[PDB]
């Protein structure tokens, strides 16, 4: 039964332990938010075909240029984050992720994906962005980044509401199979 | 409430990290020392290529650090020191990490099914590769634990400052050592 590595990389902005917690749990984590995401395996079934899901975080490698890529060998998919309300986070994957992800896996297929949905629309969010000359990530932008990096697609996605959530991990397993 | 909440995920996350370190000693490497089975020529002798120093991490964590981080449950305002007192230890996750490559090269040129195989036949989720990934994961976690602690304890945490600095140094110097 086909066994899937997928890889979820980007800044600490993007909240990927909080978004691994939310898709596997089918629940925001809310109270607290874990810092620890262990290594995960389930049984998805997508078009019909059961596949065994496995998912790493990278949260906390942010910073180490060279411990990083000890996760990249034998990534059968990568999903590339950025949060809809850090244009940083956003120009990072251009900046930071896309290269050592295309150095280590030329040939590994990626997902872009924007987090943090819930939050484009949030006025005191808006204002904050406001106030430094920001605005936040437009579903354009998220086109127009997927296109430049190679992205097999751009997906949007809320971590809170689960918006779009189960669509991002379909479709990494869709860009394998 | 915030800090009890992180203490307890550091205790949980560590006993979950000796249990996933003990598992990959006594499967994936008891299969080589073992002589139960025969090895590929390709990695005979060479367990400590593959596994590191893993044997010595766990050794630490399970023998002195979970027991020490549990003495600590009711005091996370004070846990960083911890990480002062065993900042020695920590060390050996430069090791670890500076021979991470050579183990993924030899298991992917030189093993072949050899752990895919013992992996169906114990049943485990997780394949040798998603072991020897936790030492690096567990590491770089540490700090990520002390600085949420830092936001919620009173300025009555310098035992908490001079741990994180410790747990900032050490994947540093292991980021450092790669080649
Ligand atoms: C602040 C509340 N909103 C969120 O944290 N939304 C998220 C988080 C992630 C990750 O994706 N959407």
């Amino acid at each position: 039964m086909q066994a899937i590595k997928c890889v979820v990389v980007g800044d600490g902005a993007v909240g990927k332990t909080c978004l691994l917690i939310s898709y596997t749990t089918n629940a925001f984590p809310g109270e607290y938010i874990p810092t620890v995401f262990d290594n995960y395996s389930a049984n998805v079934m997508v078009d019909g075909k059961p596949v065994n899901l496995g998912l790493w975080d990278t949260a906390g490698q942010e910073d180490y240029d060279r411990l990083r890529p000890l996760s990249y060998p034998q990534t059968d998919v990568f999903l590339i984050c950025f949060s809809l309300v850090s244009p940083a986070s956003f120009e990072n994957v251009r900046a930071k992720w896309y290269p050592e992800v295309r150095h280590h896996c030329p040939n590994t297929p990626i997902i872009l994906v924007g987090t943090k949905l819930d939050l484009r629309d949030d006025k005191d969010t808006i204002e904050k962005l406001k106030e430094k000359k920001l605005t936040p990530i437009t579903y354009p932008q998220g086109l127009a980044m997927a296109k430049e990096i190679g992205a097999v697609k751009y997906l949007e996605c809320s971590a809170l509401t689960q918006r779009g959530l189960k669509t991002v991990f379909d479709e990494a397993i869709r860009a394998v199979l | 409430r915030k800090k009890e909440f992180i203490m307890a995920e550091l205790l949980q996350t560590e006993k979950a990290y000796v249990r996933d370190l003990h598992e990959c000693l006594e499967t994936y490497l008891w299969e080589m020392t073992s002589g139960v089975e025969e090895i590929p020529p390709g990695i005979l002798n060479k367990e400590h290529i593959i596994f590191g120093n893993i044997q010595e991490i766990y050794d630490f964590h399970n023998n002195i650090f979970l027991k020490e981080l549990e003495k600590y449950e009711q005091l996370p305002e004070d846990v960083g020191h911890c990480f002062v007192t065993w900042a020695d230890k920590f060390q050996m996750y430069v090791t670890y990490c500076k021979n991470k490559p050579d183990s993924n090269q030899l298991i992917l040129e030189h093993a072949g099914t050899f752990f895919d195989e013992i992996q169906q036949r114990h049943g485990l989720a997780n394949s040798i590769s998603s072991y020897l990934i936790k030492p690096v994961q567990r590491v770089t976690k540490y700090q990520l634990l002390l600085k949420e602690l830092l936001t919620c304890c009173e300025e009555g945490k310098g035992e908490l400052k001079d741990g994180l600095e410790v747990m900032l140094s050490v994947p540093k110097k292991a980021n450092d050592a790669m080649h």
